[PDB]
RNA sequence: CCGUAGGUGAACCUGCGGAAGGAUCAUUA
RNA sequence: AUUCAAUUGUCAGAGGUGAAAUUCUUGGAUUUAUUGAAGACUAACUACUGCGAAAGCAUUUGCCAAGGACGUUUUCAUUAAUCAAGAACGAAAGUUAGGGGAUCGAAGAUGAUCAGAUACCGUCGUAGUCUUAACCAUAAACUAUGCCGACUAGGGAUCGGGUGGUGUUUUUUUAAUGACCCACUCGGCACCUUACGAGAAAUCAAAGUCUUUGGGUUCUGGGGGGAGUAUGGUCGCAAGG
């Protein structure tokens, strides 16, 4: 371990490690659009969403506050970004 | 001067009907000469015995189990049920230095009346996958299966009547609800109910008693 | 006219009861002439009597005592003297009974009875004819009432925190009208 | 069949006792000490004493004519030690030996949960 | 006891020559701001005259009955000052309700008032009477209760 | 030994709470 | 559990002991059994560990506010780090005034004994131990190691959180979780090997990055006694700091 590259880290060892300790810190998040099958409409919602999102027309709630990441609704699809 | 044993008069105890094993005990009193004394001196006796002994089973399966003398029948004696326990040596054996021990405790009156005291053991198992050499658990953990345990006894002690529940003390019927009903909350092992008193006793009855015997 | 005594097998030495129950069975059963079971699910050994086997009902005892013995970490040859001898029997006592010690405390307590790769606990086998085993919080000394009574005196010299040489200069003493005796 | 006795065995450091009686504790059949067997002060809780004190209690058990035996051991208990001592060990060899009927054999200690304050003291108790 | 046993006998002696042990000799020479002061202070300092000669360790020390004995009862003197002289660094009105001074001293003021035929009252003292507060009372009529045992003169 | 309190003592003992600045053998997973 | 009270049975002891001895037992002692009352305490589960600034903290349940850690494609933008003065807490024992006072138990009352292996032993036992209101501010208050920040080794673990698994188990009919396993990841309690480096050495992931001597800052020591003494000041009812 005399010498290794800190400039180019292979990129499965890379984010293989915490949030904070990369090289560029980036996060490890990402957004769901969501679509309840009631009213068919796009719902961007944080993968992390940390309050009780509704939907706009429908009093479903979409996902719940689960410490780390928001666990969603069953027979509920969604997409990333 | 006088011996005792030219004095004393030989008499026997039988169990109640919820039981196989009927004949089992004999009992003494010192004077036959006063017959209120000798009822109210075996008003007071409470004789345990083993219940696999009561049962007849030959496996001494460790419970101790201690029964009130009520009522005379010419030399032979009524009994009723007073209290369960183990041996002593059984919870010497039977605590564990690597798992976590829970104590659950419920304040009972009975659908007969009686004013009532169980007191339930449960424990942590080790599952079929385990690498650790030890298995904690969390305190929500064990509040949570202390809730279930008082819930479970309070509404089986609500449902039923003493006849009842030494018939379903026998069989292990109250752990196996405790087995499959904290089942999705935390591995279980080694369930039983430690010990049991009474508090209160009611109003003396007479038809009950023989009803119990008959 | 049978007889049958029901005893706890501690998880602790389960794996030498297998390892040297070859060693254990045959010379009581042939010498004592009794009966054994097993019951390895429910840690439990079945000693059993027969008429068909000599009328010896105080060696009944003794075989229970053999099992109770082995119960405590006691090894063969202390089964091979309680075979031969008839005086010596088994003993208790805990850490916390003497003087109330809590952790490290009660690891100097140990450690104090141990000694040195066991030399203070070598020093009192060997001058006192007794047989030292040590559990977290419990002693065990086997023998005699003149021999485990200054085993007594000496373990209560030592839990007590009294340093191992003034043990060792009571203890030679006492073994000394021991064996004048 | 038989008739079962309820035996208990109470070992100190300084004495023991052997003392029996029918079911439930009605009134008590046997009653020895170790002073009785032994004049000696010096061998009050002795294993010999103890041996001819329980074959004493079984020479009664067998002139009221009881055979067989359920007994129960025990120490001081509470703040004190909780295994009896060898002269209780000792009476069961005895009672064992006498030809009398055992029926159980149990450790019926009185075991507190949480104790109280011994009488040694701070330092300790024993010499 | 070993100045007791000179201080009430009938016939008393012209001298007292003796050696004891050096501290008791502190004792019967203490004064009262001391550490060292004790009740057999007080008992040598109102009923035998005495002085430190002839220093030996032990000490000799010269005792002296005073012939017109001043009328002070022994006895409840004697009481009084070892139940201040047991709590020494304690005070005087919580010392006495202790768990059996709080019965044996009343019970020799009943003795005290058998013959003053005193009636005791429901009231009697754990609210504000005579076993509770009236001690108090009396601490307070006198030069004692909040000055120690280390502090009070004859 | 330390802290506190007390009887004292020619030294010193005792009550309560701490520390090792004191020596883990054997056995098992 | 202990102590005491009531009821019960029975007969020469119980108690304590290097040893004996005192204590109380025909009004039946110790002990056995049925109850009751009191106050402390929270064993075994208990470590291969947890929390709190420290002292300290182990029954269950409810309420009251607080705290670490983690997650965060939230919010503020230097608001920070260390600390004379000053302030909060501070084990045990102690002090005032109350309640309680079961056990233990410095003082005291008592017995002893018999030898220079030797008084540790016993029995009552007051204070206290427990709580409330207010003081007191000391300990071997110890990791005998100031606090913040960066770098210099891994791995077996474990506690709390999180991520992922066509991983397991739990079935009801597949899930869901709960528990278990694996690969990590932060943040704690610890372990084992080294030596690059330190030290006088024992030993140390800090006691290293220090003669190749400077990241910021607070306190203390200058041979051993005299002596935490004299004296002055200061707080405290005092003991005392
Ligand atoms: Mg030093
Ligand atoms: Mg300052
Ligand atoms: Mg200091
Ligand atoms: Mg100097
Ligand atoms: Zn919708």
């Amino acid at each position: 371990v005399l010498v290794q590259d800190l400039l180019h880290p292979t990129a499965a060892s890379e984010a293989r490690k915490h949030k904070l300790k990369t090289l560029v810190q980036g996060p490890r998040s990402y957004f769901l659009d969501v679509k309840c099958p009631g009213c068919l409409n796009i719902t961007t919602v944080f993968s992390h969403a940390q309050t009780a999102v509704t939907c706009e027309s429908c009093s479903t709630i979409l996902c719940t506050p689960t410490g780390g990441k928001a666990k969603l609704s069953e027979g509920t699809s969604f997409r990333r970004k | 001067v006088v011996d005792p044993f030219t004095r004393k008069e030989w008499f026997d105890i039988k169990a109640p009907s919820t039981f196989e094993n009927r004949n089992v005990g004999k009992t003494l009193v010192n004077k036959s000469t006063g017959l209120k004394s000798a009822s109210d001196a075996l008003k007071g006796r409470v004789v345990e015995v083993c219940l696999a002994d009561l049962q007849g089973s030959e496996d001494h399966s460790f419970r101790k189990i201690k029964l009130r003398v009520d009522e005379v029948q010419g030399k032979n004696l009524l009994t009723n049920f007073h209290g369960m326990d183990f041996t002593t040596d059984k919870l010497r054996s039977m605590v564990r230095k690597w798992q976590t021990l829970i104590e659950a405790n419920v304040t009972v009156k009975t659908s007969d009346d009686y004013v009532l005291r169980i007191f339930a053991i449960a424990f942590t198992r080790k599952q079929a996958n385990q690498v650790k050499r030890h298995s904690y658990a969390q305190s929500s953990h064990i509040r949570a299966i202390r809730k279930v345990i008082s819930e479970i006894l309070t509404k089986e002690v609500q449902g039923s009547t003493l006849a009842q529940l030494t018939s379903k003390l026998i069989p292990e019927v109250i752990n196996k609800e405790i087995e499959n009903a904290t089942k999705d909350i935390f591995p279980l092992q080694n369930i039983h109910v430690r010990k049991v008193k009474l508090l209160k006793q009611p109003k003396f009855d007479v038809g009950a008693l023989m009803a119990l015997h008959g | 006219k049978f007889e049958s005594r029901k005893i706890m097998v501690p998880p602790h030495r389960m794996t030498p009861l297998r390892n040297s129950w070859t060693k254990i069975y045959p010379p009581l059963v042939e010498h004592l002439k009794l009966q054994v079971r097993m019951n390895l699910k429910t840690k439990s050994v079945e000693l059993r009597t027969n008429p068909k086997f000599t009328t010896d009902p105080g060696a009944l005892q003794k075989g229970a005592d053999f099992i109770k013995a082995f119960t405590l970490g006691f090894d063969l040859d202390d089964s091979i003297a309680l075979l031969r001898l008839d005086d010596l029997y088994i003993e208790t006592f805990e850490v916390k009974d003497v003087k109330t010690l809590t952790g490290d405390h009660l690891s100097r307590a140990i450690g104090r009875i141990a000694g040195k790769d066991g030399k203070t606990k070598f020093a009192i086998e060997n001058a006192t004819r007794t047989r030292i085993v040590l559990a977290d919080s419990k002693i065990h000394i086997l023998g005699g009432f003149t021999h485990i009574r200054m085993a007594r005196e000496s373990v209560v010299s030592l839990i007590l925190g009294s340093p191992p040489g003034k043990v060792y200069g009571n203890l030679r003493t006492v073994a000394s009208r021991l064996k004048e005796r | 069949s038989q008739v079962f006795g309820v035996a208990r065995i109470y070992a100190s450091f300084n004495d023991t006792f052997v003392h029996v009686t029918d079911l439930s504790g009605k009134e008590t059949i046997a009653r020895v000490t170790g002073g009785m067997k032994v004049k000696a002060d010096r061998d009050e809780s002795s294993p010999y004493a103890a041996m001819l004190a329980a074959q004493d209690v079984a020479a009664k058990c067998k002139e009221v004519g009881i055979t067989a035996v359920h007994v129960k051991i025990r120490a001081t208990g509470g703040t004190r030690t909780k295994t009896p001592g060898p002269g209780g060990q000792a009476a069961l060899r005895a009672l064992a030996r006498s030809g009398l009927r055992i029926g159980r054999i149990e450790d019926v200690t009185p075991v507190p949960s949480d104790s109280t304050r011994k009488k040694g003291g701070r330092r300790g108790r024993r010499l | 006891p070993l100045v007791f046993k000179l201080i009430n006998q009938p016939r008393p002696p012209r001298v007292s020559i003796l050696m004891f042990q050096r501290e008791f000799a502190l004792r019967l020479l203490a004064r009262p701001g001391d550490s060292l002061y004790c009740r057999l202070s007080a008992n040598v300092q109102m009923w035998a005259n005495v002085t430190h000669i002839m220093k030996v360790e032990s000490s000799v020390v010269r005792l002296e009955i005073k012939n017109p004995r001043p009328q002070v009862d022994y006895n409840e003197w004697d009481g009084l000052l070892r139940i201040v002289f047991v709590r020494k660094n304690r005070t005087i009105s919580a010392g006495f309700k202790s768990t059996t001074v709080m019965d044996i001293l009343e019970k020799n003021y009943k003795t005290f008032l058998a013959m003053n035929n005193e009636m005791v009252d429901d009231t009697k003292g754990s609210m504000h009477d005579v076993v509770k507060e009236k001690i108090d009372t009396v601490l307070k009529e006198t030069d004692l209760g909040d000055k120690r045992a280390g502090k009070c003169d004859q």
